[PDB]
């Protein structure tokens, strides 16, 4: 249904610069904000930048750590998102991902880029079995999630396919399975698989809000057995 | 808030 194509990564210089590119179909592109996010084994999922709409000057946040350095645009004429990414550094290195909608329901492919404070907790594992009532659940270091973080929940399946769950808390993202579901439970975000399949086992991030800027869990690996 | 528009 919905397609994020990036382009432009690829094996670069410290200090230099690259352009990468997401081209979206399948819904009003024009109508959502959007925002590159990055993979690394060393730093997990990073939130890097979001660009909003014409209706708000294509008003930009990025994350400290590229601030100055990385600059989002969009073409809504092209249904298009770009990342001007100058003096890149060892850092940079990662799979880079166009995502958005409610507010991380769809995820581009990625692009590898190889160049040569809130904590969110999430459990780093749990073991489950078809048909059971799996709760994976989600801390910030700030202290009670509540409604105004915005909890988002997305599923990483191989090879580094992301697809998103939840957003606002509890909204279902279209497509997704019933079995899915958020709620808040003791000042935490949580998600419940209700009746665990095999093709469930999969990496879990949750996402969080604060004012301006999202903040990616660490995951959690699901091992769906027998 | 984020991007709430459904
Ligand atoms: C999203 O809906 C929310 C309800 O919480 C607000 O009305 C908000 O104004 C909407 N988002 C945008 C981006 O306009």
């Amino acid at each position: 249904q919905v397609q994020l194509q990036e382009s432009g990564g690829g094996l670069v210089q410290p200090g230099g610069s690259m352009k990468l590119s997401c081209v979206a179909s399948g819904f009003t592109f024009s109508n959502y904000w959007m925002n590159w996010v990055r993979q690394s084994p060393e730093k997990g999922l990073e939130w890097v930048a979001e660009i909003r709409l014409k209706s708000n000057n294509y008003a930009t946040h990025y994350a400290e750590s590229v601030k100055g350095r990385f600059t989002i645009s969009r073409d809504d004429s092209k249904s298009s998102v770009y990342l001007q990414m100058n003096n890149l550094r060892a850092e940079d290195t990662g799979i880079y991902y166009c995502t958005g909608v409610g507010q991380f329901a769809y995820w581009g492919q990625g692009t590898t880029v190889t160049v040569s404070d809130i904590v969110v907790t999430q459990e780093s594992a749990l073991t489950t079995s078809p048909g059971e009532t799996v709760t994976l659940t989600c801390r910030s270091s700030t202290g009670a999630v509540t409604t105004s973080n915005y909890a988002n929940w997305v599923q990483e399946k191989p090879d580094h396919l992301f697809t998103g769950l939840i957003g606002g808390t509890n909204n279902r993202a279209p497509g997704v399975p019933a079995r899915f579901s958020g709620s808040l439970i003791g000042d935490k975000a949580a998600l419940t698989i209700t009746g665990a399949q095999t093709e469930d086992e999969a990496i879990y991030f949750c996402a969080l809000w604060y004012s301006n800027h999202w903040v990616f869990g660490g995951g959690t690996k699901l091992t769906v057995l027998g | 808030a984020p991007d709430c528009r459904p």
